[PDB]
RNA sequence: AAUUGAAGAGUUUGAUCAUGGCUCAGAUUGAACGCUGGCGGCAGGCCUAACACAUGCAAGUCGAACGGUAACAGGAAGAAGCUUGCUUCUUUGCUGACGAGUGGCGGACGGGUGAGUAAUGUCUGGGAAACUGCCUGAUGGAGGGGGAUAACUACUGGAAACGGUAGCUAAUACCGCAUAACGUCGCAAGACCAAAGAGGGGGACCUUCGGGCCUCUUGCCAUCGGAUGUGCCCAGAUGGGAUUAGCUAGUAGGUGGGGUAACGGCUCACCUAGGCGACGAUCCCUAGCUGGUCUGAGAGGAUGACCAGCCACACUGGAACUGAGACACGGUCCAGACUCCUACGGGAGGCAGCAGUGGGGAAUAUUGCACAAUGGGCGCAAGCCUGAUGCAGCCAUGCCGCGUGUAUGAAGAAGGCCUUCGGGUUGUAAAGUACUUUCAGCGGGGAGGAAGGGAGUAAAGUUAAUACCUUUGCUCAUUGACGUUACCCGCAGAAGAAGCACCGGCUAACUCCGUGCCAGCAGCCGCGGUAAUACGGAGGGUGCAAGCGUUAAUCGGAAUUACUGGG
């Protein structure tokens, strides 16, 4: 499953963050920011059209945290349904639980986030959830639980919880540690940012 | 062979040497009745076929000889000495 | 002892012992079983393990053949057992292949006791035995340390009795403590080939309770154990610490002479057996490197080459290991004899295959044909032998490498003549006129033309003609003439030897 | 709510444009090999010799059809040694039963296999001259008698298997007679064909005091029906080959006899001389098919294990019996091949049932547990049987989920690697610090799969009978094979858990060292003859992940047999 190596690399490569630090250093100053990603990594700038294809469906997995088979099964699963296929892939990309935990800024990192669904500590609609490809959907009240609510781990968090982004296809509390998913992620959310048109394209190549 | 069916072994041998015996009987009897009907005896003929309806329909109730073709003995047998009478 | 609740086990002993010293009819008496010596080749073959049925207490016995081929497995009989009993003839003396077999039980470092066992015969006499073991390092009777001597007859048949005695008292003298109600562990006798059961092996269980459900690992095989079964008692299902068993069910045939061990888990077991095949591999790539640098040659260093080669497969596994040393144990520098792929058990389809690729000789001990080997037999008929005695192996491998020696050695002669007042003849270019000075000239030998102790020139016997008419045969004081093709180099006064090439055929020994 | 579906690249030349093959990126598999591998869920797992097989198990069941005691469990009587009232031991079917045996039904189902089989088969759509166990609705009978026989006894042959001689004895077994339309056959008159009892309990009459007899339940029989099941027939479609072009005597048709459950050359006798054939007969080679699966934009192609329907087969070859149903996978007979045992005279066997073994092959699994559940066989039920089925074991084979830590951390540590020796990189990675403990590891708790059935009660219905039994309620005992179940709670401590291919162009990702047209790489065009981005090694980089890669296999790309869609 999980990447388990320097979070930095990927950053590098990728050309920008992917969120794997506090952000209170490290976009700018630890990180080599985009100088190089390896030994001769300094002497290229020059890429392909299968490349250009490939390092977006890169930096989307390395932003979800997804691997190759589960993708392209999310691929195929927004290519049965009815509406825009890439609008669905981002909606399904989006859709996972330890992205809404990322959103509500339980977990400061995507990782730390998948680290607090992992150990037992989140109630979906009452229900617990250890599994971190569970899908969010609309009028799903989600929290972290009442047993052990609010440790050292969650309270880090919080502070960087209060000014970030706090965007409204989730309901966010952190109080109490809640949140209500209603309205579904648009277009507009998160467009721009990803080359979608590209992606969609890329697996009939 | 090796499981306890050497019960319905000895109990299908007894049961054909029971029924062959009847069926034997009975086509003896039907061939003296067709000997009638060949010689052309027509009182004879029907003599005959007066002694082999009882034994027909009892061989058809006892089954072995079987009811649609009892049936079709009587009738068959009758067509050709209506003929003859 | 794993459940430190031991008891002493019943005592396991061995026998080893040669040429009908009793050596067959020795444990037929103890087993009171009447066998009587009657089995095939004299006296057996191959190694056997009986538990056995005896007052005041039991005891198991082991026997195998001392005999040349059987280094190993003689070894394999004496390391394994708590008492070894070396059985020795009243006639007359100690055999030269006796005291070896006093050496596999030193070089084992088990105590010994010994048997004079033939002593109601007429001319026998038990103290020359006793004097001159007492001219040896084997430990005698009272004039050295003391294995004790006990006299009894087994060639004739007559108790044995205070044998029977004797090996109980060295057995309890001896601390046989041992787990009775823990795990399992022991060795394997011998192992061979069932074609409905499997597999199998006789094995001695040197540690209680050998169970119905237990994981077993013997060396490279491994497995749960299906059933157990034995010739005292068909039917086993746990087992004592001192007794042979039958196993069966298990991935190929385990080795002969080592070790069975039970174990925790049969996945573990895998995992050790492939581990086991990893060094197979090793012992593999190292016998692959060994003979290209003995030699520097893959096989035959000078041109004068001859080999043999044969396919072997014994019913029995310590049997094939044995005796195959045996058959390379016999060659010659000249002609070479090898084993390519030794078999256990019965002649199969790719076993014929072998030798029907690279020619050799398909034997088999105690196997014998089955229906798919018969099938590539049928089609091209081998040299195929199903067997009676190894003797006769050893006998039949050196008759064929004799009958592939290189034959011949004699050269003698037939005739000299002598050479004068040549012709000249489109038929061979010159002609030299002959006279046969000594001995007989025949129409086709080799012949030398010489001058002076030089060969002029060189040839066969061409052409032999007499007066005008050539002719199969002359003989000296008679004119002949002679002449070979692209023979021009005539001088008169020169010798003609023709001489006689005469085969010997050698003989390996 | 149900039409969002189709890509090209490399490579012939000095260079170009065409034609045109070859090759690759894709998806997929009952896979193998190679290297490496932590846990879990679900699915799947001999496609080779229709080659042969050790040992165990795979359907029997009713005493409520019947003689019976061979069981062995009680009871009683009696005979006896006493414990002196009870133990004991011979009788006894009295009684809960129940082997061998007799009779009935089940054994023709399920399960396994793909040899033969190119249509007689299969699939679809139609049809007429037919039968159809058990199981249900309807209308009526269920009268009266008789003879055997196995078992069992007494003899007797056998090594064993397996028997022989003579008597005795019952039945829902067997056989006569009576009785018989709405049935069969006939135009009708008429002729003729069935029976069996068993079980529970009870007032009355009475009994050779056994039960007669009543009443309830069930079985037996005939007939008209049901639904089911199967046989039969016809049309069309359903592999390849013209270097297979001629093929058919029961062949094709008629009549009559005979035959089947029934149409019928089904089979005879006799009569006539036709039939089939370019819309591919016949012959040969080759093959189980379909609903479907896989691929494909679609059209198409390949494929038919898994799953289900159907067909065919059961050591090789053939025939019939029994029975409703078989020309019978664990029935029978005979013939054949072959295998075994033996006292040698004479006898025995068919794992393509489940396990399991030899052999084969690259290669496909545990001689497990249970009738707890579902569905069956028998039975009235209990009950018994169930290798069907439910489950477990084994295998990274496939699919899918999850982990192998998280956050901070510059002095951008040493080392490694490169280095115009200025530095750069490996690399916030490590180290260090601050945190979390899923899943494992360990100790505790605990659904559902169990509804029923059994036993006891009550009502209601029934009956001459508060009986007695069933139905319908109630109540109490219970019923888990898997099972250390799923699932939940508590504890310690980053602890136990990452590898594999590839980096000249194709194709994402680069230098140095060694070797030196050698050794080797290669899927394709191609690299190497001392400065190799293509070999070997290292460093670096990229892809992908408990898998990764190679190989084999099929479709794709291939509008490269072109209907859609070519010259």
């Amino acid at each position: 499953a999980r990447y388990l190596g320097p979070k930095l690399k990927l950053s590098r490569r990728e050309g920008t963050d992917l969120f794997l630090k506090s952000g209170v250093r490290a976009i700018d100053t630890k990180c080599k920011i985009e100088q190089a990603p390896g030994q001769h990594g300094a002497r290229k700038p020059r890429l392909s059209d299968y490349g250009v294809q490939l390092r977006e469906k890169q930096k989307v997995r390395r932003i979800y945290g997804v691997l190759e088979r589960q993708f392209r099964n999310y691929y195929k699963e927004a290519a049965r349904l009815k509406g825009n296929t890439g609008e669905n892939l981002l909606a399904l990309l989006e859709g996972r639980l330890d992205n809404v935990v990322y959103r509500m800024g339980f977990g400061a990192t995507r990782a730390e986030a998948r680290q607090l669904v992992s150990h037992k500590a989140i109630m979906v609609n009452g229900r617990v959830v250890n599994i971190a490809s569970y899908q969010v959907s609309p009028n799903d009240v989600v929290s972290i639980r009442e047993k052990a609510k609010k440790q050292s781990r969650v309270k880090a968090a919080l502070e960087l919880a209060e000014q970030r982004e706090k965007p409204t296809w989730l309901e966010v509390d952190a109080g109490k540690m809640e949140g209500t998913f209603k309205r579904k992620p648009e277009r507009s959310d998160l467009s721009a940012d990803i080359n979608e048109h590209l992606i969609v394209e890329l697996y009939s190549k | 062979n090796i499981k306890s069916a050497k019960k319905r072994a000895i109990q299908s041998e007894k049961a054909r040497k029971h029924n062959a015996s009847r069926r034997s009987m009975m086509r003896t009897f039907i061939k003296k009745v067709y000997a009638a009907i060949e010689a052309g005896d027509k009182a004879a003929a029907q003599k005959a076929f007066n002694e082999m309806q009882p034994i027909v329909d009892r061989q058809a109730a006892k089954g072995l000889i079987h009811k649609n073709k009892a049936a079709r003995h009587k009738a068959n047998l009758t067509a050709q000495i209506n003929k003859l009478a | 002892d794993t459940g430190a609740a031991a008891e002493p086990r019943a005592p396991v002993v061995t026998i080893m012992g040669h040429v009908d010293h009793g050596k067959t009819s020795l444990l037929d008496y103890i087993r009171s079983t009447k066998v009587a010596s009657g089995e095939a080749g004299g006296i057996t073959q191959h190694i056997g393990a009986y538990h056995v049925e005896t007052e005041n207490g039991m005891i198991t016995f082991l026997d195998t053949p001392g005999h040349a081929a059987f280094t190993s497995m003689r070894a394999r009989g004496a390391q394994a057992t708590d008492i070894v009993v070396l059985v020795v003839a009243a006639d007359d003396g100690v055999m030269p292949q006796t005291i070896e077999a006093i050496q596999h039980a030193k070089a084992a470092q088990v105590p010994v006791v010994v048997a004079v066992n033939k002593i109601d015969k007429p001319e026998a006499d038990p103290d020359r035995v006793k004097n001159e073991l007492s001219q040896y390092g084997i430990l005698p009777e009272e004039w050295g340390g003391e294995s004790q001597f006990v006299h009894v007859s087994a060639k004739a048949g007559t108790g044995i009795d205070e044998l029977l005695d004797a090996i109980l008292l060295q057995a309890e003298v001896l601390e046989l403590k041992a787990v009775r109600k823990g795990m399992a562990s022991g060795a394997v006798i011998e192992s061979f080939l069932d074609k409905g059961r499997g597999p199998v092996a006789t094995v001695l269980v040197r540690e209680g309770t050998l169970h119905k459900g237990d994981i077993v690992l013997c060396g490279f095989e491994y497995g749960r154990v299906r059933a157990m079964r034995n010739e005292l008692g068909q039917e086993v299902l746990e087992a004592g610490p001192s007794i042979p068993v039958e196993i069966l069910g298990l991935s190929g045939v385990p080795a002969a002479g080592d070790e069975v061990t039970v174990v925790r888990d049969e996945k573990k077991a895998r995992e050790v057996a492939l581990y086991r095949q990893g060094k197979f591999r090793e012992v593999k790539l190292a016998r692959q490197q060994k003979s290209k640098l003995e030699n520097m040659f893959a096989n035959m260093t000078e041109g004068e080459v001859h080999e043999v080669n044969i396919v072997l497969k014994a019913d029995v596994q310590g049997s094939v290991e044995a005796i195959s040393d045996s058959l390379l144990k016999l060659s010659t520098d000249e002609v070479k004899v090898k084993i390519i792929g030794s078999g256990v058990g019965g002649i199969t389809e790719t076993d014929a295959t072998l030798a029907a690729a690279s020619n050799a000789i398909l034997v088999g001990f105690n196997v014998r044909a089955d229906a798919s080997a018969r099938k590539v037999i049928e089609a091209e008929s081998l040299d195929l032998r199903y067997y009676s005695v190894i003797y006769n192996l050893i006998d039949e491998v050196k008759a064929a490498m004799s009958g592939m020696l290189s034959p011949e050695l004699k050269q003698q002669i037939i005739g000299l003549a002598e050479v004068r007042d040549v012709f000249k003849s489109p038929k061979f270019g010159a002609i030299a006129g002959c006279m046969v000075t000594e001995g007989v000239v025949k129409r086709h030998n080799p012949i030398r033309v010489l001058r002076d102790n030089v060969v002029i020139y060189e040839g066969e016997l061409e052409s032999l003609r007499r007066f005008k008419d050539d002719v199969n045969e002359v003989r000296n004081g008679m004119e002949c003439g002679i002449g070979v093709k692209n023979y021009n180099d005539v001088r008169t006064g020169d010798v003609i030897e023709v001489f006689e090439i005469i085969e010997i055929q050698r003989t390996i020994a």
